[PDB]
């Protein structure tokens, strides 16, 4: 017959190979498809949908519907943060379980811009201005509005348009970041402060909630498929 | 019945073959009658996320007020 | 109309005023061997009108208790005029047939007969010894045979009968009778027709064969709906079988064959 | 192996054409479709009969024999070629009276030590020799017949992928007969009853010959047994004259029956 | 020689493969074919031929010629069913052994329309009208003519044309049904009732039989070849 | 599987267009890009989403079963085909409600002597038979069912590269349902409670049939065990209707939960 | 001596290769002289069941009376 | 350097491929320089047996008298 | 290298196969043929020559 020479790698089974194989059920009459609504072509499409962030992971609130609610009040102006977060979308406990974080945990690298949308759920009679901020890594994490205001920030005025979006631009040294907590590929800090204060008239609730949402921008991508730690199996 | 596609060269060798010619193409031939036996081509398309990201009846511009 | 016909072959004519059309098995009309399908090289004999005519075999009687009847071709016609002579004088023979089953009653009688033409109609035997039926029993001639309502094993070791034991619901061969409709057939339902007519082409895995060693077709008649009349527990109506060989051609002439009998 | 027709929409009817009424006495089947008796919608039919073609129905390797050899006359075995030693393929073939096809034979060979703690042997090589009717049959696992100067032989090394060979249409007739309503002899008048007697439904005493299998290695006192499972697949298939399938258990090479004569269960006439 | 790489699946034996192999009897002079009557190209051709149904599987009638005979009589009109059946062509005991049922037992899926033909074997002097019905699954199986008449049905008038055909249309949720008794792919019920009554004059038999036949329509298909349970082998 | 858009340079703004403000009540996500809220530079984007395509996400052989056979009824085993016996592939598939694809099955077979100093056996051959729902299931490691005249079988020789076969889209619906909010039966008024009762979320009792595995060699008194690890890879993938992934431990074939109901850790609201 | 036929694609990948090109064709070459060695092409035809379903001499229409 | 010959089809599949096309042809390519390494083509000719059956000097007709 | 898949029948030895194999004596100068009388092309040529029949197989 035709002279052949077997090269190394022969008879192995690479779990990620892409070869042809014989069909065990030949000439099978396959049921044709129908146009079912909601077809998906890329996993990144799912990462671009707003998903609610479990921002309040305090012991009494974590693992309850309260982990999603961050409460505000009509107290006099303060320069202390309403919330603090680290830009580690796949590893920070508050981001790791969102739709975005879930997908990132099936990949080793991520790159791109993100956007955080906040919804004000107070009454119509409530007003206020808030400062949402993003500080690229390398300096002290902002602890006062004075430090936060020096980085990327959006001053949100509450009114008819109930929500406000802050885009966290892709500012990185490496071309891709890792989906694990690693200082070399650290992303920075997200924080919120009161710009003025929440003001309500009489006969109106003085405390109300805001909900946060996170999604990927159109320049977001992931690579190196890996296994997630979000699912296990004992015995 | 051979299908000749081109590869997306990542790391380039110090050759002109790394930038052109059949040296950056790959060849494919199906050996089985059933399409199930075929490998995946992996030349897969994308689409608009709008059906999920903006399943809104009355289309809105980001610059313009959402609640109008 | 679908109901009135006349069949003429040689010097014999058959008329019917209550037919239900006619069946041509597998849609093939009998024909002679073509040169492209020929095998024996000698000049064939084709008796034509002397052999291809209607021969009436013995009449059987249908009663409430009848289980069914069967015949084998060319066997049933081996003693029929010049057809039988040519069959025995030649080593090889080939023929098609026009089977006309006759059964008339009245408008107050009921019953339905299933008439099936089966290629290679092998029947089951009576012993624990496989394929033990002897030649003499397998080839009854014009009188044919009968179906039984149950299997009864022959135990006489000293003198085995070496006969068939065709159980009716098992179509005499280990298959369910209700599926016998996959074979060319007609039904003689007393309220509808008088007869059944089937034109059978020559069927075999060869162009020509030995008519004495091999039976090509089998005719099976089973009462699908039993005979019943007015109130006469006693009712008998005859079933006459008339068959005509077609396109007969024989090869390999020698001295006459005289098979062993009984 | 193709498409099925579309369903055309059908509305109400009030006519002298009555496709629902018929007369099965003629021997014909009424070719009705849904739209003949009910109002139908238009359906674009996409189902096909690709897998029920005569070819696809038989396109499977079925076991027809398990030949055994004990490398300690059993040093070699002979199997008379047939498809009736097993029931599954036989029943499928018998849906038809005649057939014509090529055959593909695949041989799966297994072996093992009879003793859990005794004996040892080097890798075995098997010889599967086809002995066409007429050729000399081996008397010893090592006599002159195993020279195969003309008989086709297959030498299989234990552990290698199953051996496989193709055989053309080898019948002496224009098609294989699944049923033969006749004898190989006609008893003549005057001859002794011992004379002219033959089996009913049997053709040649040796239709296709047989296979002679042996282990080529010199046998060691070690207790070993090997089994060659023969798988056959009809390819390039043509079949004639359909027959109802076997309903009761097979009882030999013929259509004989004896045991499972009551195949159907009980069920109430008016019970769903 | 030419460098090759062995892929997984090498040296295996797939019982359903389709490869070439060497011929053990080369240059063999093959006997040419002859035009034998009755050639078959597809198994579905056989499923389209009318085959008699063993409708009467009562203990005294099953496994005898009486299992095929369903008796009628000239009694006064009744609304009770003459017979009842389930549309499980491969599994219902009355359908599983017909030519259609036998073929379906070599396949895992079936789809298409079916037709039931009934032959009246009474005398010519006997008359009558019968109602043949088909009820798609999901409701109570019809027990009176009143319920049966609400589904697909054909009112058969007895006369010259001895037989009557009722087509059971393909009405299913799934694109293919299974050849086993399974509720998910259940087919419905077939039943027969007296519309008026069988009437005969004097000197005529008051009881007569009807025979049933079943065959597949031209839109019928099966898929996934499997082994039948209708044949076994002990030892 | 393509390119991402470039970043266009963006300067300062003072306008009545406010893309930063929105109203998520509508059910839509605000499609902002960096240049909407900050001054950007022009960046020529070279990153692509080639590896996150639905195809590349599933293009991996995942273990779905570990079938075990003890060659000393254990001489053969039967595995009901499913993807829910393991958790990893199951969780990935469940990101979608419906799917449609072809399957590639690779079988990794391992075996060993139970005893460190006892027994011996010749090389084993395995038979992996697929029993489609309806076909007879083997009662013994050597009964008639193993003739496979119609069922697809795979004969694997120990030590050979892993066996591998492809299966087409075999669903009876136009797509596979990962979730079925219903029953196979509707209990009717009047029938006994034992009647019309079925499992919630279950379709057919036997969806895809099962695999019957056995060692073909004659068993020796030696103590041996073999394990067939089944790996499946969806190829030619299409999926519909995304769903949030499983957050708590699986508790059966359904969406039932019981144990790890508190998946998230504690973290201070104002702690980075 | 290569024979190039097209496959009947069942499940389609999100590629244009799943709908056209040599990517939905398969190639075949016979290596043996004897036709018996060949595999089955499986491009098999069908026929009219009439020889079994209606082996009637005088052709009849379903709308028209069978018994005339 | 491929040689394409046609096969003498014995058993025919219910395909048109069984009657025509490259599906009834087989391909051959020699890999060795020495003709001894080649397989047998088996497209072998016949001849007149006369040199054995009738090695007669004065040719005779069967109808005509042999001894003249 | 080029991905291949071994089919059943591999490594077997069919006594009636027809394959190519390496030549053990390469570049050998083969002695040319001469036109020898009485060449045969088919075994049937021999079956067409009259051969005397041993008709009298009696014991003596
Ligand atoms: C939504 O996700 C799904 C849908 C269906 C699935 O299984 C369907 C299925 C049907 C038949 C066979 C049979 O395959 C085989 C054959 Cl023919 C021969 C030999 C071995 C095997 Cl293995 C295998 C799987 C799985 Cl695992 C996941
Ligand atoms: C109607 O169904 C039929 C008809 C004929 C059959 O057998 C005919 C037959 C004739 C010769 C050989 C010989 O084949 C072989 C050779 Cl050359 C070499 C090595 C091994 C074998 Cl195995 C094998 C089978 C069978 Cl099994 C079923």
């Amino acid at each position: 017959g035709l002279p052949v020479l077997n090269t190394p790698g022969s008879n192995q089974y690479l779990t990620a190979d892409n070869y042809q194989s014989p069909c065990a059920i030949p000439e099978f009459d396959v049921t044709p498809p129908i146009d079912i609504p909601g077809e998906v072509r890329n996993m990144m499409e799912l990462a671009e949908i707003d998903t609610m962030i479990p921002l309040n992971l305090t012991n009494q609130r974590k693992n309850t519907m309260d982990m999603y609610r961050v409460e505000l009040n009509d107290a006099a102006h303060s320069d202390t943060p309403i919330l603090c977060l680290s830009l580690s979308p796949a590893s920070d406990p508050r981001l790791a379980h969102t739709m975005l974080g879930e997908i990132l945990n099936y990949y080793t690298h991520w790159a791109g811009s993100l956007k955080f949308t906040f919804l004000f759920c107070g009454s119509m009679m409530a007003t206020g201005k808030l400062l949402v901020s993003y500080a690229p890594p390398g300096a002290e994490a902002p602890k006062s509005r004075k430090e936060a205001m020096l980085g990327t920030h959006v001053i949100w005025d509450i009114g008819l348009q109930s929500s406000c979006t802050m885009v966290v631009p892709w500012i990185s040294n490496t071309t891709y970041r890792q989906t694990i907590n690693d200082s070399f590929t650290e992303g920075g800090y997200i924080s919120m402060f009161y710009q003025t204060r929440v003001v309500v008239p009489l006969s109106t609730p003085r405390k109300m909630d805001i909900l946060g949402f996170v999604s990927a921008c159109n320049d977001f991508s992931v690579r190196l498929l890996r296994d997630t730690t979000h699912i296990s199996q004992e015995a | 019945g051979a299908q000749v596609s081109s590869q997306k060269v990542g790391a380039h060798e110090n050759s002109n073959r790394a930038y052109g010619g059949s040296t950056i193409n790959y060849t494919t031939i199906n050996y089985y009658r059933d399409s199930a036996s075929n490998a995946a081509s992996k030349q897969d398309f994308a689409q608009d996320p709008s059906k999920f990201t903006e399943p809104i009846k009355d289309v809105l511009i980001k610059t313009a007020p959402t609640l109008n | 109309s679908v109901r009135v016909m006349q069949l003429t072959l040689g010097n014999s004519t058959i008329t019917t005023q209550e037919a239900a059309n006619s069946v041509v098995a597998y849609g093939r009309w009998p024909e002679y061997i073509k040169d492209s399908e020929a095998n024996p090289v000698d000049q064939p004999t084709e008796p034509d009108v002397a052999a291809c005519r209607f021969y009436t075999l013995d009449t059987v009687t249908w009663r409430k208790e009848s289980r069914g009847w069967w015949w084998k071709l060319p066997d049933a016609l081996k003693d029929m005029g010049l057809f039988g002579q040519n069959m025995f004088y030649h080593y090889l023979g080939r023929a098609g047939y026009t089977v006309h089953v006759q059964c008339n009653a009245s408008k107050f009688h009921q019953g339905a007969l299933g008439v099936f033409a089966v290629p290679e109609m092998c029947l089951a035997g009576d012993s624990t010894t496989h394929m033990f039926t002897k030649y003499e029993n397998a080839n009854p001639g014009e009188k044919g045979g009968e179906f039984k309502g149950s299997f009864t094993l022959d135990t006489n070791a000293t003198n085995p009968a070496r006969n068939f034991c065709p159980v009716d619901y098992l179509f005499g061969s280990g298959v369910l009778a209700g599926n016998a409709f996959v074979y060319p057939h007609q039904i003689i339902n007393l309220r509808t027709n008088n007869c059944a007519t089937l034109v059978l082409p020559y069927v075999n895995s060869l162009s020509i064969d030995s008519m004495t060693k091999h039976n090509n077709w089998g005719i099976a008649i089973l009462p699908l709906a039993p005979l019943d009349f007015a109130t006469e527990s006693s009712t008998e109506i005859p079933i006459t079988l008339t068959i005509a060989p077609m396109c007969c051609e024989f090869n390999g002439l020698r001295n006459i064959t005289v098979p062993r009998t009984q | 192996a193709n498409n099925l027709p579309d369903t055309q929409s059908s509305g109400p009817a009030h006519s002298k054409e009555t496709p629902a009424l018929t007369a099965v006495e003629t021997g014909a089947t009424n070719p009705l479709v849904p739209s003949d008796t009910v109002q139908t919608r238009h359906v674009i039919q996409k189902r096909t009969r690709s897998e029920s073609t005569v070819e696809s129905f038989f396109a499977r390797g079925a076991c027809v024999a398990i030949i055994e050899v004990d490398n300690d006359s059993k040093l070699f075995s002979v199997w008379k070629i047939t498809y009736k030693d097993t029931v599954q393929l036989r029943r499928k073939l018998e849906f038809f009276t005649y057939s014509r096809f090529d055959m593909e034979f695949t041989f799966v060979v297994t072996s093992n030590y009879t003793d859990a703690n005794n004996g040892h042997a080097l890798n075995q090589v098997y010889q599967i020799m086809y002995i066409p009717p007429g050729a000399p049959i081996p008397g010893k696992w090592n006599d002159y017949t195993w020279q195969t100067s003309s008989n086709p032989s297959v030498f299989y090394t234990y552990g290698a992928p199953p051996a496989r060979i193709s055989v053309p249409y080898v019948g002496i007739a224009n098609a294989y007969s699944h049923f033969y309503d006749g004898f190989a002899k006609v008893p003549l008048a005057g001859q002794a009853s011992t004379e002219g007697d033959s089996l009913y439904g049997a053709a040649s005493l040796n239709d296709f010959g047989s296979l002679a299998v042996r282990v080529v290695n010199d046998h060691n006192p070690t207790k070993l047994t090997s089994k060659i499972r023969v798988y056959m697949k009809p390819k390039h298939v043509r079949v004639w004259c359909p027959r109802p399938p076997r309903a009761v258990p097979y009882y030999g090479p013929g259509v004989d029956y004896k045991d499972g004569l009551a195949p159907l269960p009980g069920k109430g006439l008016t019970t769903y």
